[PDB]
């Protein structure tokens, strides 16, 4: 509970979405990641 | 060096004299090894600013002028006045910034820019007592899927690194309002540095996003 | 501040109270020592029956480790305490979490190759690629309500992350060496303590290695 | 092709 998530997903969506490139591997990554262990 | 010689190659393409081309030249080898008047240079361009002045003795005065209303920079060294268009001022810059900027160790802790926010994203941070704050995880990477331009870094926000709920985030070094330590390097590195990020990006004309090399 | 934090982690372990008071001893010492707790963490995984060092006071810290017995034995100024594998598991486990130091971000780090990919380190020796990476995340939780985090992120140096090239979950004991710290202030250190040691404390939330449940 | 792309996408797949 002491890290803002919510908050810290904005300051990412917000610089990203000024640039024209798709950040989603990231989250692909992840979530595959978790189910494989 | 190696770098020298394709830097005097993109000079070519630019619509000037080669008189001008030696100037553009040593003004773009003082500014980038200077990394404070770099940025400057690059916050004066992005936010429309006019004018640019770095000057010094010993012939290192260096004076810019952003004509944006006639397209038209004025670049003055040493009484030799070199004149381009803003189109050509971008693709004089992004093959300096490619070629001769210093690029940051991995790992390197930055502080950013909070001007650069939209305000209510500054007024949640500032809530909680935020620092804009970030550590490098990679380094000029290519823009998907074209792959015809790199931005400089990816971070995450600083003491958090990166996690598994939050993206990485691409931005440009005017980003950058001061390094706070450099992390590790050494001649692999430099080596590896000089091969994917200089070379091969020049091989392919890949420039940072932020000159807008169309 | 922790020291009564991990006084009640230790109220997790089927032993008395003098039992107790040793195991304390002796995790304040390993926690303190960097390189003497990462090759505890070591002799584990590779199923040891016995590992030596001192103590801080000077006394000698001796753990056997009966791997068939599902017990352990830990030595320390005379005192012989006898403990399940599991509750050795969890008292190095809370150890670790309320004493052991974090990495600062972006320090580099030089990785064991044993413990990394078997067959691919002969992929990365042909181009003498080596084994170096940058600490990316730390004490990471991959999912909510995670009950098990993972020590350090880290990608391949000179590399870094990039879509291409997936970073990499390390164990403390996959590090060879460290190399250079990254920076750390007082943000990093009162973020740490309470995300990574008294927030994961109240969840019960341990390092994956130690295998709890 | 200075970056070996596939190696590291390896070394990544088998440790996590």
């Amino acid at each position: 509970g002491s890290t803002p998530v919510e908050l810290l997903a904005n300051i990412s969506n917000t610089l990203n979405g000024f640039v024209r490139s798709n950040i989603s591997w990231w989250k692909k990554f992840i979530t595959d990641s978790k189910g494989k262990r | 060096g190696e770098m020298d010689i394709l830097y005097q190659m993109s000079l070519n393409h630019l619509a000037v004299i080669e008189a001008d081309k030696e100037v553009l030249k040593q003004v773009g080898l003082s500014l980038a090894k200077q990394e404070e008047a770099f940025r400057e240079l690059q916050l004066i361009l992005f936010n429309h600013e006019h004018s640019y002045s770095h000057h010094g003795i010993l012939g290192s005065s260096i004076e810019i002028l952003l004509h944006w209303e006639q397209n038209n920079v004025e670049v003055m060294y040493l009484e030799t006045k070199v004149a381009l268009s803003m189109i050509d001022f971008r693709r004089w810059l992004a093959y300096t910034d490619l070629l001769l900027s210093p690029i940051l160790p991995l790992g390197t802790t930055i502080e950013l820019n909070k001007d650069l926010l939209p305000a209510a994203l500054v007024t949640s941070m500032n809530e909680i007592g935020m620092p804009f704050l970030a550590i490098v995880l990679g380094r000029r990477l290519l823009l998907g899927p074209e792959d015809r331009e790199y931005i400089d870094y990816l971070v995450s926000i600083y003491p958090y690194g990166l996690r598994a709920d939050v993206n990485p985030i691409y931005i440009s070094n005017f980003f950058i309002k001061k390094v706070l330590q450099e992390g590790y390097s050494d001649a692999i590195d430099e080596q590896y540095i000089e091969n994917q990020y200089r070379k091969d990006y020049f091989s392919r004309n890949i420039v940072s996003e932020i000159y807008n090399v169309k």
